[PDB]
């Protein structure tokens, strides 16, 4: 999921 | 004391045209339409100021919906011909309007779309766009700018060491945060670096700027005040701390700063003193997105639902169910939400139907658009079109004019 | 300190200077032709005072409303009144007061509202009628 550096969370 | 005076024959009697003008240019379409029939000098005084392109006027000046068209379709170049001109031209542009409404409601649009073409780590994380250019930012680290008219490619702009998440630009200058933790600000014109901002210790996911301010979020779960007296002389006012997570996006005004997380939650924060003011809770997973004016908030989250919250008393006001996937960006007007999902589809709601909660949810959703093959990262829109980008390393117009 | 104004019919009436000049143009009258008393022959003591009361209140609300409740009349002498002296602001309430009377009517029920007669041939009502 980290295949998404624009968002994040935890 | 008269019982009953003719205004509108009276006054142009004693030379005063004018205030009887500008009484009748209160009234609507249909009210002047009446005007127009009640006798011989009524219509005299409606056609003789020219009281129809008074009231397109009127609209262009009140209505975006209305100036987009005058610029899209030509005849505002008549604004600023005689009066039956624009007493013709009035229920055109009604209908004009009716058919653009219609197109939104079913679906119907034109489609254009830009393949970016990145040689290695595809997406296009955030986008800008006016009817000059769109400005994108791109996972290969460099920001493109490309033609609105003719989708070509007009320059690249390349200084940032990791992917560009985040950008806005004015008149003046594009401002953008990266996951190199770097904030750098670009000359619109010539695209000449012309500052970086050294402070976050993580990605720069999000960031807006207005009037001589600037905020921005990080992945260091920190947010960022600052002042802006110039391009190159930007100073830090203040670091907000208290998210437990990555603040994904952030957006102000002159009243609050509001931010998001991943941490499930939204802050509130008085811009003028910084000081926190209300936790938004109710999404059941992290925000992703989000966009804050007046007094609307509305977020995107990993719970697949869009929540619409009052920035004063923090009460959360709809939630919308739909999506399939995480809302990862989202907009909304006067008229319409548009969201956008990690499925590739994008949906419009109808804003006013969502504010009215005698609305039941399974209307809410004015359609679903599918034409993306990756995440949708970055949407935005207006009374005529989408720009969305993607994952898929694409981004795509619709327009809805036609 | 107080200015004395003069109408038309005579009357003069003692208003505070910071009143008087919502007025532009007593507010030249004062400042620029140096005049005391300020003579108004277009406004008479009944109108007069109706606006200085105007003004002094806003020193379209609820107030203006029960403050128009009067004949057509007396509100076309306002909205005289009101531009002889260029009170924007109380030119704007009677203007837009006016046109509530005439928005979502009939051609005919304006007619009635105003008292106007038709006086369109049935030839020419019909090419205006065609036109919308
Ligand atoms: O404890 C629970 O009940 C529970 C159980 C399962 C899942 C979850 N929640 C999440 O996994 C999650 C992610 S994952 C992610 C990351 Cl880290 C990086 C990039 C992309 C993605 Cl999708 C991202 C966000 C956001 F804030 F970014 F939007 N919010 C979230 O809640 C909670
Ligand atoms: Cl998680």
């Amino acid at each position: 999921s980290y295949l998404d550096s624009g968002i994040h969370a935890g | 004391s008269m019982l009953q005076r003719d205004f509108i024959t009276a006054l142009p009697a004693r030379g005063l045209d004018h205030i009887a003008e500008n009484i009748l240019s209160y009234l609507d379409a249909k009210s002047l339409c009446a005007a127009e029939l009640v006798c011989k000098e009524w219509y005299r005084v409606t056609s003789d100021g020219m009281l129809w392109k008074k009231l397109i006027e009127r609209m262009v000046r009140t209505d975006s919906l209305w100036r987009g068209l005058a610029e899209r379709r030509g005849w505002g170049q008549y604004l600023f011909p005689p009066n039956s001109f624009y007493r013709a031209l009035y229920p055109k542009i009604i209908q004009d309007i009716e058919t653009i409404e219609s197109n939104w409601r079913c679906g119907r649009h034109s489609l254009q779309r830009i393949h970016c073409r990145s040689e290695t780590s595809k997406g296009v994380y955030c986008l800008q766009y006016d009817d000059q250019k769109i400005v994108s930012g791109l996972r290969d680290n460099t920001i493109k700018i490309w033609d609105k008219n003719t989708l070509e490619c007009k320059r690249i702009l390349t200084g940032h060491t990791g992917s560009v998440l985040c950008l806005q630009y004015d008149e003046r200058v594009i401002i953008t945060g990266s996951s190199d933790s770097t904030v750098r600000v670009w000359d619109v014109n010539t695209g000449e670096m012309l500052n970086t901002l050294i402070h976050h210790c993580e990605a720069v996911l999000h960031l807006r700027f207005n009037n001589g301010m600037m905020v921005t979020c990080s992945k260091d779960r920190s947010i960022a005040v600052w002042d802006m007296a110039s391009p190159t002389d930007i100073t830090l006012r203040r670091v907000l701390v208290g998210h437990r997570a990555a603040v994904n996006v952030v957006d102000f005004d002159d009243k609050y700063i509001v931010s998001a997380s991943g941490d499930r939650t939204i802050k509130v924060w008085n811009t003028s003193t910084c000081e926190f003011v209300r936790t938004l809770n109710g999404h059941k997973r992290g925000i992703a997105c989000l966009q804050y004016r007046d007094r609307l908030v509305v977020s995107g989250s990993s719970d697949n639902t869009i929540r619409l919250w009052d920035i004063e008393c923090g009460a959360c006001l709809r939630v919308l169910e739909g999506h399939e996937e995480l809302v990862r960006c989202i907009r909304f007007d006067n008229k319409r939400i548009v969201s956008g999902a990690y499925d590739g589809k994008i949906k419009v709601w109808d804003l006013v139907a969502a504010l009215d909660p005698r609305a039941p949810a399974g209307t809410l959703c004015l359609r679903t658009l599918v034409e993306h093959s990756g995440r949708v990262f970055r949407l935005q829109f207006d009374e005529f079109q989408i720009v969305s980008s993607s994952h898929d390393d694409t981004i795509l117009i619709w327009d809805f004019l036609n | 300190p107080s200015i004395k104004l003069q109408s038309s019919d005579g009357e003069i009436f003692e208003v505070d200077v910071e009143i008087a000049k919502q007025s532009v143009t007593i507010k030249t009258m004062l400042e620029d032709l140096g005049m005391d008393p300020v003579p108004l022959p277009n406004v008479n003591a009944a109108i007069l005072k109706k606006v200085i009361q105007w003004c002094t209140h806003h020193k379209i609300p609820v107030w203006d409303q029960e403050f128009l409740k009067v004949d057509q009349g007396t509100l076309f002498e306002l909205i005289l009144a009101a531009n002889y002296l260029d009170i924007k602001g109380l030119l704007d309430v009677t203007c837009k007061t006016v046109a509530n009377m005439i928005k979502g009517k009939t051609p005919e029920e304006i007619r009635k509202t105003f008292n106007i007669k038709n006086d369109f041939t049935e030839e020419e009502e019909a090419q205006v009628r065609k036109e919308n």
